[PDB]
């Protein structure tokens, strides 16, 4: 990944690639490889793919995704992100005259360095950061008097520069504004909180997903449920009834059912088919019954 | 175990925030 | 994994150990440690752990799942289960004369053969399966005359005999029956049934976790929604509306909403907040808006 | 990729089923 990003009086742009590489397989390879790709001895992706070969690990590119935001005519944002066993990232936002610097780990703000002047700020691996600053290091004096346009051009040289390399993709996006924001701190709060409540949404489908699934499981093959009691299913206080395979179902202790019974019969499942027992005759319900228990012979 | 393994298993661009930003002030 | 399993006129008796051990590593490193775990050499647990850490992959020991079921009155039934690239299965089901070997590979019964008269079953790895021939070879011979349960023992010496091994459990089930099944073919194909159900409802349940999640992945943060015509939000051809964050939710292009506007006004949003463009009044309405297609700024 | 990467990651008792199942006929 690479970011790059100017900041001042004449307003901010902003350029990014992106390319992602995930990898899949051991720890000191996935060390090894890390190292490898960021010590610069690495030349395109051929030798990545054919180096991760020889130690027997997959990478996966993946170039299909922006790195870069345009949150508003006044605001301009992009993110490089790392994960593993944390989800660390490393957000840069920029405005006319002012740059922040974030820093998140997980669903914390670490660090949150705001300035306010001229400068420019490159987000990356330690090999790209060193060559970009290289190029910058002679031309970023002429920023801060040039005109929008002309900056952007200015990052894409220094794109079309070091795309060739395999942690950079051979397409990239520019986004540029030259208006100032006036509650530049809050917009940034309020972007981040987004980002929060997308991780809770996706811990919160997590635990539904495993919740449903649990009741899957709880359904009743073969048991002994309950008894009719005034001409309706008593259900035991070991096993309940739900309407759907629903998440947080509605719960029920006595049942309407449909068939041939009296009163004092007691009501059993064999092979999920549901029958009088001494009868054998079929009868059926509208709902679904499990045990109450998540633990029915260990779990 | 299995959200827990996702996360010992899979790596996206690990090490490419080890270092800290290059900043240049004007 | 360790299941034994008796048949005879005199009925169906069947013992199963608890234990699974699951391998998070390299490919390599996993076929080595699985062949040296069944090749006798490592003999207890802590030679398990400890070799296991010399190659770098770690070993998840889970004793709290039984093999064996009791299907009925007249059915015993017992798993070994085998998860990789596929989900390997091999069960052997039981009964009063009758027993039943089956081979399943992801959702398919590969081979099925049924048995009359007496007999003896062993499931396992290659390690337990030579080691319980040799301890069966002699007093099996005895079992067709002998109860029921003196073969419950006869087997639980068995399991005792070499639970000292790691691959299998300290502690063992065992089910028996002396009834015989009429339909013995059809159990088995409503048991086997059950099972498919299974991994049809986890991979419906999985498709629609990922559909609600693309669904909160289009939430609009930023967008130039809609237009409100005749004092209604009209939404562009661009950007629907639903009403829960459901798999499958209703589709709103007309939507009711609560503010200080009039016809003719264009209705945007920043930061999540949708207000009046030029207006900037806070605009509030029970709906959630997303992006229609699933693109927006690649995918 | 994430429902690909368990089935790469995470093995149970693999080689435990890879040879014939023992059977006696008495
Ligand atoms: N489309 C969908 S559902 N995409 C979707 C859903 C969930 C995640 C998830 C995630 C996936 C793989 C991984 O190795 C780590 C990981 O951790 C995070 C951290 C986050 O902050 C957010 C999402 C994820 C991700 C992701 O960002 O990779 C994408
Ligand atoms: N409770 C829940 S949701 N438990 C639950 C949910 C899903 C699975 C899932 C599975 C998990 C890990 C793994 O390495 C392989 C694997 O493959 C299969 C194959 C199957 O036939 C069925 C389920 C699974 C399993 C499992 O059998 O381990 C259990």
């Amino acid at each position: 990944a690479l970011i790059i990003c100017y900041y001042g009086k004449n307003g901010a742009v902003i350029g990014g690639d992106r390319r992602q590489i995930f990898f899949r397989g051991s720890e000191e390879n996935r060390k090894i490889l890390e190292e490898k790709l960021y010590s610069g001895e690495i030349k395109s992706e051929e030798e990545l793919y054919k180096l991760a070969e020889k130690l027997n690990i997959k990478i996966i590119i993946e170039d299909d995704r922006e790195k870069v935001r345009k949150i508003s005519d006044s605001v301009v944002c992009g993110e490089v992100r790392s994960l593993g066993i944390d989800a660390k990232r490393r957000r840069v936002y920029a405005t006319k005259g002012k740059c922040a610097i974030v820093d998140i780990l997980n669903d914390t703000v670490t660090n949150q360095t705001i300035k306010e002047g001229f400068g420019i700020v490159v987000l990356g691996n330690r090999f790209l950061k060193k060559k970009a600053e290289e190029e910058l290091k002679r031309t970023a004096k002429l920023f801060p008097m040039m005109p929008i346009q002309q900056i952007e051009d200015a990052i894409k040289e220094i794109f079309e520069k070091l795309k060739w390399h395999p942690t950079v993709s051979k397409e990239y996006d520019i986004y540029s504004v030259n208006k100032y924001e006036k509650n530049f701190e809050e917009v940034i709060k309020k972007d981040i909180e987004s980002l929060f409540k997308y991780r809770e949404q996706l811990r919160k489908q997590l635990i539904d997903f495993g919740k449903v699934m649990s009741i899957v499981n709880k359904i009743v093959k073969n048991g002994e449920i309950g008894v009719i009691k005034d001409g309706k299913l008593h259900l035991y206080d070991d096993y309940i009834a739900i309407d759907k395979i629903d998440p947080n179902p509605k719960v029920f202790k006595v049942v309407d059912v449909e068939g041939n019974f009296k009163d004092g019969d007691i009501v059993v499942i064999e092979n999920g088919d549901m029958k009088i027992k001494g009868t054998n005759e079929k009868v059926t319900t509208k709902y679904i019954i499990i045990h109450k228990g998540s633990h029915h012979h260990h779990h | 175990k299995i959200t827990q393994a996702i996360k010992e298993c899979l790596s996206k661009d690990p090490g490419a925030i080890d270092e800290d930003p290059f900043i240049i002030e004007l």
